[PDB]
């Protein structure tokens, strides 16, 4: 049936579908999962690691990238659209902070990198496809510690606790059972890394996984190798 | 060899252009009819009028319209598309003048329109116009004139000719017309004209149901006969016949 | 066979092959015949004009055209076609004297011709010009005749016949052409190989010949090619 | 038997069972003891290649076009029931006839004795063999110089 | 089915059009080329010779790129001329700019640049055309390529694309003495090649021309062999191939005594 | 049905031709690389060419920068094509900012101009796969591998080619910090790397090294010739 | 069909063009939204979905220029466009003229641009069905528009999924409409919004979501606790 | 002046089967001489020189279009280049610049390639073609070589009576110029043979 | 299906255009929409159907005014309609500023008809599947009617009938001395129109759409003011019951 609905954007489908755009949203599945909190104290994203093999070394699987001093994003997807989209991310942020002097609220950065995801085959400006990755930003803006996920649809949302990638139906229901506002982010890093544990094959165990805090206070925090020592 | 029918510019295996010809099918889908003569010093268009329904006016119902002043065209086709070729015309002629200060003739006129539809024809856009437009104007070196500009790109002169669902037999019986002392007079081609129409047709024509327009080297101005004078023609010569 | 690859002009075939141009070629052959011979001291053009009725004001369309006082040019496929090659033909001629002062030189200009062909072979939306010109020309001293196909193809003749009968008009040619054949019986020979593929009677009025000579390309008049059925008869 | 093209809706399925069953009596489970299988094609390109295996067809003669010589032993061959008068040369007949099949051999030699029937005579000479080649060996080329002008 | 469009790859990942073109060469005319210490030839098939034709072009498959290059194409005609003049514009446009003889290897790095970016791009076929460049540049002096449709470029000593062109590079393979041949000895071997490799097994200057390029007085020098020149190649050739054949019949005469 | 289009999903979430390109580049012969202290070397088959046919004009390994290198693997068309806008964008980023271009700067590039030209409908993609090797001006022998996906990583030791599998898998089995201790183990880890798919040895092997702010040269055929010499000595005394 | 259906350049052999009817069927994706009248009045109440109960709610009430409130319904995407283009136009009649723009024209403008994209093939329908509120100088209105490029001014209209439940409760209920009182009206829209509902399913503080204009009160937004004085005295 | 900025000093003149182009060498910016080697007679056909004369950067830059121009319809046009046809590709080169042209005045002598009949010519900065049987002056000294050309001149002329002739004109007309001098190149083109002379001068 | 359908470049192999046909047949799918041509103007019906009692007395309004003098009446797809009518307006408004004077009907309705004929034309835009009508008139050229169908064709008219209901319409027509009415009793018998083509079995609900445009209001085109509208439907009430009788 889906023979002439389904291969391209701009066709719809007799239920009113972007078939396209559902597939966009199944290639965010095969991806390393993620997994971002909000909490009181801030926020923190824990994302698992696939290294093939030694010999790659860590600095080229970027699943964690800085965003601004105030915020760190969580890919899911493919990395070349994952370039671009942290790229707009950036520039945005700095254009912003250069014309009105102040930092960009995460609501604004997310909302501005979905603006761009929007314009799939939009014949005023320049992509085909959507941008097949599912991104989370995880930063703190004047309102507190702030969490927005990012579908390649263009929707984004805010999420006091999200986790996304191929361990995305699989961990959304530890999720759903650990979380509760009043948490710490000590709390939040233990739990994230025991769901991650949870739905990782390989044993977690400080080379397989990824960790990034954003305070209210000392900026966008990569942990380092003795810090995911301690941790685990 | 059906395949190669979709698109105005891939040929047929045996070198033809299917959508070339379509167009000439719509010609014929028309429905209407038309014929033209050239006498010794004039030139005579007579073509068909169909008003089926009392309230359709025949002020605006015409098939006969005035590129320039001293040019007249008769269409035969879809009535979208010959408007739009007329405008086209009125476009060109004007643009003529005002570049080359002096009256387009007959020949580039004709010669024009036939390649506007040629670029449409070899350039995959537009959908090439279905209408056949016959012109008629006077010359001051060979005189009368009459072309035809089919919508592929021929702009023919003619002695006599005829477009639309009846052309093979408005062409048969031109011939058989023209082949006796082809130096008609206004009169005599007037007639040739409209008993070409009445015979390939099996009808006798009303003075109304059929528009009739001349040019003469005495009166260089196209000239929508009315209905008196329809009705003066048909009813005088037929009678005197 | 090769079937898929025949409805496209940006598509090769397993044999190398470009279906489409070879389309248009056999739509070149099917048309009207020309004939062109290169004479000692000149070039002879001629084609059938034959028309479909009386009607037709057989002085309206002419098919053998100049494009300068010492080149012309006829044809044989298709007419609208060939109009615009000839309307474009006549502008590179022009922009070739503009640029440098001098007459263009008879095989530049047919290269400009081809090189307009293949322009208008080479895009998914344009339609190869169906038609093959002989171009005949004198430049330096030398009679020159080209023909020119839909395929962006340019090359030299020294004679040769297009059109529906194009096989028994060439051997016709072969019998009959010898390269010392001057102008006045060039002439004769191209009429004769009209002849032996003109249906019905080849009034003067029905062909057209166009001769270049050094005095200049010309079409000759009714009167003229009268005198030369006449004699030829 | 040829290439194995897909089928379900303008596959030539038929056959190509047809091919396998052949495939497998040629060579299978519970083969064969003394049965030999000779195969000929015209060109194999397009033959299916478990058929062309070497297990099934083991070997794969090859049948050039007769060279030099070899054309003048079919026209021996084909000659020695005929009537050839001193001074007819078959090896000159043979240099003749460059890159024809012993098919266009016999035809010649056919041809050249028709001649000779035709002039109520019963000997055949060099200049009949010469037009029997003439009149077997019949290059059709196609006269449309714009095809043929198309590569340079 | 993978070669409906030039820019489409096929799932064992081969540009199909590509090679496509690149077999179409083949059904073009034959042209190979020698590279000897004194100079570089090239050799060229004319199909065509019909007499009714002329021969107006001093070279319809062999043109002369720039003072100091040459190059010999083979496929389609139209994509033969484009490319024959984008060669021509790049040459001079090199001069322009730098004012030295373009390099051998610049100019058709550049040409063949143009051909990947046809074959590369949107909706247009590859160039159906191969070619031969032969020349003379300050950096690595005589030098011949061979460039192909899919805008490869091999520096070949001697080489042939065309009809029948395996058959001429090996022999050329067979016969090419690797760092000692001299010009009259190329074009010795050449015409042997086109002997062979030709349909007709008998040559004349009505199915070949040969070029070749030379540095004689500090300057290049790229001369089209007239058919006098042509036709006592053709002929020396022959003769020699006879006195062979007379030698082979005086050694089967001695075995025949013996 | 969901192929022949560069900028369509598959239904499960694949691009397929830009994986198809990345297949056609698996078409092409071993290129190997290693970054030890000081030494960054980078190895490739030649796969030996007819006695006619000129070497120099087949290329593998080429110098972007004084202080960068590629390592082409795929079609050789593309190759040249990326080399080219990977030297002008080199050589464009030294007036953008006057400081040598990063190793990891070219491969962004490359990244970029590949992905450019995949996410549109009349583009081809680039079928190669390339390994850039080079040392900052910092001072790090850093070594990076850029997919026709438009994705680049940081590898420390890596081959692409027709054997790049089982060369990875041997790296992997032979890469420690004995390895990259010298200025030689490093080069004879590369040469043993080599020989696993090419076998000729002689006429089958070619080498480019670049030692800390030295120039890269292309080790001699006899150079080569010495050090298979002495990993097979090696190899019999072990043995 | 299924071989018409590919494009709103191709008509059906029947007079109907397919791709318009999808994107209207495109509309009934979202979520039930109720916008409504009175005299001085306009409120739009619009039924939020969760995610999950960690994800926040979708936002389906967007705040174009302080006389125009609009209720979405359909792509997020489309909607997105389409308010941002609203947005403009609203801020360039600011500009040219000092009047804020008659919400009887900027349904026009809205109509006119997705009608161009219904006629030509390089860009698909849009995919959003809107409910503008605002307060010009006449009176409160509340426009409705499909993905086919027709407005409707509309006494008070539905539209989503499961909104025919709203439109009959409109019918049913809409003649005290025009006389009823500032907080009255928005009753009247959680009860359209609560028969739209599934069952079991209420309107809590959460998914409801409520925006006002009028005479005397630019357009506001009542989200988590400013809802509360809404709910809390809605009739059981 | 522009032209005088530069300075230089171009001549032309045809006897009896045999041309001469003559021109001074020179190219102080100014009125500091810079070198005085610097080519202003450039070869374009075996028997066909241009004498570029003018602003500096200007002369070299139509040279280089010049040649570019004249080596594309060379190749596609087998032939040598009338001189005719180059006097009408220069008038175009200059000439598609009007509005802010190469400040140089080109003199183009040589020998019809054919027939071995001598031609000169010039042309203004904006490409009007100037023929003469006579007389071809271009530059600075204008006025100076125009005299000598009108005062120095014979018809029926031989190779070395008009090398004499050229080099007496070309010499005087140039002593008496500041910004030009020193040094006369001399090309003499005949039937068989072309002399690049080098001949005495002020240079002072 | 035919294979010559799609797009609307493609000739089928009689000389047609299944595109546009398809467009004409959508066109004879929407609601009646009458004119007719007096002695001293031209009056517009349309038989518009409210889809919902929610929609405000008002809702899509298919007499629509081009330039101040010109009413244009559509029958089709209505977002069709307004973009032909933006059309209009803008060439109206392009005309008085190239030339000074108020468009004549005539051009107008030529113009117009040229801009669907691009619409057909053109293999990447469908054509237009809405037909209209134009009316004016003016103490100069007097009363006048159009009609403009998605081929393109500006046939003057007396009277016309667009719609589902066109051949009943016309018929009806007919029937009326219309070269000798007024557009006082022209208005009731508009309102008699309309009511004998309605179907209300079929359509449900049901609300009238009038205009004149004459003499009568100095060629300022108005609709018809609410007295005179209510008046016309109850004469248009009491004529249904005589004919019932």
């Amino acid at each position: 049936t889906r023979s002439e609905y389904d291969r391209g954007v701009n066709t719809f489908s007799p239920e009113g579908r972007l078939f396209q755009v559902e597939y966009a949203i199944e290639a965010i599945k095969l991806g390393s999962t993620a997994i971002g909190i909000q909490t009181s104290e801030g926020v923190c994203l824990a994302v698992e690691k696939r290294i093939t093999s030694p010999l790659m070394e860590p600095s080229s699987i970027e699943k964690i990238v800085e965003i601004d001093a105030h915020i760190g994003c969580a890919m899911s997807g493919l990395i070349a659209d994952a370039k671009t989209l942290i790229d707009k991310a950036r520039v945005e942020t700095q254009n912003h902070w250069f014309t009105y002097n102040e930092t960009m609220t995460v609501e604004s950065v997310t909302q501005a990198v979905s603006n761009l995801a929007l314009q799939f085959g939009e014949e005023d400006a320049a992509m085909s496809r959507p941008f097949g990755v599912a991104l989370l930003f995880g930063g703190v803006d004047e309102k507190g510690p702030q969490l927005f996920h990012m579908d390649p649809s263009g929707t984004f949302v805010q999420c006091d606790a999200r986790a996304i990638g191929s361990a995305s139906e699989g961990a959304q229901s530890s999720l759903q059972e650990v979380y509760h506002k009043s948490m710490t982010l000590k709390e939040a890093i233990k739990s994230s890394l025991i769901i991650l544990k949870q739905v990782m094959e390989e044993k977690l165990n400080a080379t397989n996984i990824e960790l990034a805090t954003v305070q209210p206070g000392q900026n966008f925090h990569m942990f380092t190798k003795e810090e995911l020592e301690e941790v685990i | 060899s059906a395949g190669f029918d979709r698109h105005i510019t891939i040929f047929s295996p045996e070198g033809r252009l299917y959508q070339v010809e379509y167009a000439f099918k719509a010609i014929n889908q028309g429905g209407l009819t038309s014929v033209a003569v050239r006498g010794k010093d004039c030139a005579v268009i007579v073509t068909q009028k169909k008003v089926p329904d009392k309230l359709l006016d025949s002020s605006t119902v015409t098939h006969l319209f005035k590129i320039t002043e001293n040019i007249g065209c008769v269409m035969t086709g879809m009535t979208a598309d010959s408007r739009s070729q007329v405008q086209r015309a009125r476009y060109e002629a004007a643009n003529w003048k005002y570049k080359y200060g002096y009256e387009i003739p007959v020949d580039m006129l004709c010669k024009r329109i036939a390649d506007i539809s040629q670029v449409y024809t070899q350039n995959a856009e537009m959908r090439p116009l279905g209408c056949c437009m016959i012109l008629i104007g006077i010359d001051e070196e060979q005189g009368p004139q009459v072309y035809k500009c089919d919508p592929a790109g021929y702009y023919c002169g003619f002695k006599a000719t005829a477009a639309g669902v009846k052309q093979t037999e408005s062409t048969s019986f031109l011939e058989k017309k023209v082949k006796k002392k082809f130096d008609w007079t206004f009169e005599q081609t007037v007639e040739t004209a409209i008993t070409c129409l009445s015979t390939v047709l099996s009808i006798d024509f009303k003075p109304s149901e059929i528009e009739v327009g001349v040019v003469t080297v005495e009166n260089p101005k196209f000239r929508i006969l009315t209905e008196a004078e329809i009705d003066a023609h048909l009813v005088a010569l037929a009678e005197r016949d | 066979a090769e079937r898929g690859y025949s409805f496209s002009l940006t598509t090769f075939s397993p044999s190398g092959k470009l279906v489409q141009i070879e389309y248009a070629l056999a739509a070149v052959a099917g048309g009207a015949p020309s004939v062109g011979i290169k004479a000692a001291n000149g070039v002879v053009l001629a084609t059938e004009k034959k028309q479909k009725s009386i009607l037709y004001d057989e002085r309206s369309v002419h098919k053998v055209e100049p494009i300068t006082k010492h080149i012309g040019l006829v044809y044989s496929g298709m007419g609208p076609d060939y109009r615009v090659l000839v309307h474009r033909a006549r502008k590179l001629a022009q922009q070739y004297y503009l640029v440098y002062q001098e007459p263009i030189p008879t095989a530049q200009l047919v290269q400009r011709v081809a090189s307009v062909m293949q322009e208008y072979t080479q895009s998914g939306g344009v339609r190869p010009f169906g038609v093959s010109l002989l171009i005949c020309g004198w430049n330096e001293g030398r009679p020159y005749l080209f023909q020119s196909d839909p395929s962006g193809a340019y090359f030299a003749w020294k004679a040769t016949a297009m059109g529906k009968n194009y096989v028994n008009g060439k051997t016709f040619l072969e019998k009959r052409y010898n390269e010392d054949l001057e102008l006045e019986d060039a002439i004769h020979t191209a009429i004769l190989t009209l002849k032996e593929s003109f249906e019905g009677q080849m009034t003067e009025d029905n062909i057209e010949v166009g001769i270049c000579n050094e005095a200049g390309f010309r079409r000759l008049t009714p009167t003229e090619v009268k005198d030369y059925l006449a004699a030829i008869a | 038997g040829s290439s194995r093209l897909e089928g379900g809706s303008g596959g030539d399925s038929e056959v190509q069972r047809t091919m396998l069953e052949l495939l497998n009596q040629l060579d299978g489970f519970e083969a064969t003891k003394n049965i030999k299988v000779i195969m000929a094609t015209n060109r194999i390109d397009i033959l299916d290649s478990a058929l062309l295996r070497p297990g099934r067809i083991d070997r794969k003669i090859e049948f050039p076009p007769p060279n030099e010589e070899a054309r003048l032993d079919i026209l021996k061959i084909h000659s020695r029931k005929m009537n050839l008068t001193r001074g007819i040369n078959l090896r000159k007949i043979a240099e003749l006839m460059p890159g024809a099949s012993g098919a266009e051999v016999k035809g010649v030699c056919t041809e050249a004795g028709m001649y000779a029937l035709r002039e109520r005579r019963v000997h055949v000479t060099q200049e009949d063999f010469e037009m029997a080649v003439a009149k077997v060996m019949q290059k059709d080329s196609e006269k449309n110089m714009s095809i043929k002008k198309l590569w340079k | 089915r993978y070669d409906s469009r030039t820019t489409i790859f096929s799932p064992e990942g081969r540009l199909y059009q590509v090679e496509y073109a690149m077999e179409a060469i083949g059904h073009a005319g034959t042209c190979l080329g020698i590279l000897a210490n004194d100079g570089v030839l090239l050799a060229a098939e004319r199909r065509n010779i019909h007499k009714l034709l002329d021969e107006v072009f001093f070279s319809e498959k062999i043109y002369k790129l720039n003072e100091d290059m040459a190059c010999s194409v083979a496929g389609i005609t139209s994509d033969a001329n484009v490319l024959t003049n984008e060669l021509r514009l790049i040459a001079q446009r090199y001069l322009l700019q730098y004012q030295e003889p373009i390099p051998c290897e610049q100019l058709v790095t550049a040409l063949c640049d143009i051909k990947q970016a046809y074959t590369q791009f949107g909706g247009k076929r590859p160039f159906g055309v191969s070619l031969l460049y032969i020349g003379w540049d300050k950096h690595y002096g005589f030098q011949l390529y061979q460039s192909d449709p899919s805008g490869n470029y091999g520096g070949w000593k001697a080489t042939c694309i065309g009809n029948n062109s395996a058959a001429a590079v090996s022999m050329l393979k067979q016969d090419y003495k690797e760092g000692e041949m001299t010009l009259k000895s190329a074009l010795a071997l050449a015409i042997k090649v086109l002997n062979k490799t030709m349909d007709v097994s008998k040559l004349s200057a009505e199915k070949v021309e040969i070029a070749t390029l030379t540095r004689e007085n500090g300057k290049t020098v790229i001369r089209v062999l007239k058919q006098k020149e042509v036709e006592q190649l053709i002929k020396k050739h022959e003769e020699e191939e006879a006195k062979a054949e007379r030698e082979k019949k005086e050694k089967e005469q001695k075995e025949k005594d013996k | 049905s969901y192929d022949r289009a560069i900028t369509v999903f598959s239904p499960d979430g694949h691009l397929f031709q830009v994986e198809y390109a990345q297949e056609a580049v698996k078409k092409g012969s071993t290129a190997v690389g290693v970054r030890g202290r000081d030494i960054v070397v980078l190895g490739v088959e030649k796969k030996s060419v007819a006695k006619l046919q000129d070497e120099r004009t087949v290329r593998k390994i080429c110098a972007l920068d004084d202080n960068v290198c590629m390592a082409f693997a795929g079609l050789t068309a593309d190759a040249r094509i990326v080399i080219n806008r990977a030297r002008v964008e080199c050589q464009s980023h030294r007036l953008t900012v006057e400081d040598p271009v990063t190793v990891e700067y070219i491969t962004r590039y490359i990244a970029s101009l590949k992905q450019r030209y995949t996410q549109s409908n009349g583009r081809r993609p680039f079928g190669i796969s390339a390994l850039i090797v080079g040392f900052d001006f910092d001072g790090t022998p850093r070594l990076y591998q850029t997919d026709p996906s438009g994705t680049y990583h940081a590898w420390k030791a890596n081959a692409i080619g027709r054997g790049a599998k089982s060369v990875r898998e041997f790296l992997e089995k032979n890469y420690t910090d004995e390895a990259i201790e010298t200025d030689d183990l490093t080069i004879k880890l590369v040469i043993k790397a080599l020989l696993e798919v090419v076998q000729s040895g002689g006429k089958n092997i070619e080498l480019a090294v670049m030692r800390r702010d030295q120039s890269l040269k292309i080790l001699n055929p006899e150079e080569i010739e010495k050090y298979v010499a002495e990993i097979e000595k090696e190899k019999e005394e072990n043995e | 069909r299924n071989q018409y259906d590919n494009d709103v350049t191709v008509w059906s052999p029947q007079g109907r063009i397919h791709q318009i009817e999808y994107a209207m069927e495109a509309v009934k994706q979202g979520s039930a939204t109720v916008g409504l009248k009175s005299k001085t009045h306009a409120v739009l109440v619009a039924l939020k979905r969760a995610q999950s109960e960690l994800a926040a709610h979708q936002k389906k009430i967007l705040h174009v220029d302080n006389h125009i409130g609009i209720s979405i319904a359909g792509l997020t995407a489309d909607a997105r466009l389409l308010c941002n283009f609203m947005r403009q136009e609203c801020l360039d009649s600011r500009f040219v003229f000092d009047r804020p723009l008659p919400v009887s024209r900027l349904v026009s403008l809205i109509g006119s641009k997705t009608q161009i994209p219904t006629q030509r093939y390089g860009r698909r329908p849009y995919g959003v069905g809107l409910l503008i509120a605002g307060y010009d100088d006449m009176g409160p209105h509340i426009f409705q528009t499909c993905p086919s490029a027709n407005y409707f001014d509309c006494r008070a209209m539905s539209i989503g999924a499961r909104s025919q439940s709203a439109r009959t409760y409109l019918e049913r209920h809409m003649s005290e409409f025009m006389e009823c009182n500032l907080n009255e009206l928005v009753k009247h829209g959680l009860r359209a919004l609560r028969e739209t509902l599934p069952a079991e399913q209420d309107l809590t503080t959460k998914n409801v979501s409520i925006g006002i204009v009028g005479k005397d009160l630019e357009f506001t937004i009542y989200d988590d606790d400013d809802v509360s004085p809404f709910l809390e005295g809605l009739e059981e | 002046s522009i032209m005088s900025y530069n300075g230089g000093a171009v001549m032309a003149m045809k006897g009896k089967n045999c041309v001469a182009i003559a021109a001074d060498r020179r190219f102080g910016i100014q009125a500091q001489m810079v070198t005085t080697d610097f080519q202003k007679i450039f070869p374009m056909g075996d028997r066909l020189y241009i004498g570029l004369a003018g602003l500096a950067t200007d002369v070299q830059t139509v040279a280089q279009r010049l040649k570019f121009r004249l080596n594309l319809y060379e190749l596609k046009e087998g032939r040598q280049i009338k001189p005719y046809t180059l006097m009408s590709m220069v008038a175009n080169l200059l000439y598609e610049k009007r509005f802010g042209p190469y400040y140089t005045e080109p003199v183009i002598a040589g020998l019809d390639p054919k027939t071995f009949k001598p031609f000169i010519c010039s042309l203004d900065l904006i490409g009007c073609p100037m023929v003469t049987d006579d007389f071809v002056v271009s530059g600075t000294c204008a006025e100076q070589m125009y005299g000598m050309c009108e005062s120095l001149w014979e018809p029926n002329m031989d190779p070395d009576h008009l090398f004499e002739t050229i080099s007496q004109a070309m010499l005087n007309a140039v002593d008496r110029d500041a910004v030009s001098g020193m040094g006369v190149i001399v090309h003499i083109i005949e039937k068989d043979k072309i002399t690049t002379r080098t001949l005495k001068a002020r240079m002072d | 299906g035919t294979g010559y359908d799609l797009s609307a470049s493609t000739f089928s192999p009689d000389g047609r255009v299944f595109q546009v046909e398809y467009a004409m047949k959508a066109v004879e799918n929407s609601s009646t929409a009458i004119g007719i041509r007096c002695k001293d103007g031209v009056v517009f019906g349309v038989e518009k159907l409210v889809l919902s009692k929610l929609y405000e007395e008002g809702s899509n309004k298919r007499l629509f005014n081009v330039d101040r003098h010109v009413g244009m009446a559509v029958a089709g797809l209505l977002a069709d309609a307004r973009s032909l009518a933006d059309i209009a307006r803008e060439e109206a408004s392009n005309f008085r500023s190239n030339f000074g004077y108020n468009i004549p009907l005539k051009h107008l309705a030529d113009r117009v008809a040229m801009y669907v004929h691009a619409y057909t034309l053109y293999s990447a835009v469908r054509p237009f599947g809405c037909s209209f009508m134009l009316g004016s008139y003016s103490v100069n050229d007097g009363a006048q009617l159009y009609m403009i169908d998605p081929s393109g064709v500006s046939y003057g008219y007396w009277g016309c009938a667009i719609g589902k209901a066109r051949q009943a319409a016309k018929t009806e027509i007919e029937k009326l001395q219309m070269k000798e009415m007024t557009c006082r009793d022209i208005v009731k018998e508009v309102a008699k129109i309309i009511y004998i083509v309605h179907d209300e079995v079929k359509d449900k609900a049901f609300e009238l759409e009038l205009s004149w445009v004459g003499e009568l209001t100095n060629g300022r085109h108005e609709i018809v003011p609410k007295d005179i509208r209510e008046e016309a439907e109850k004469y248009a009430k009491e004529s249904l019951k005589e004919e019932d009788e």
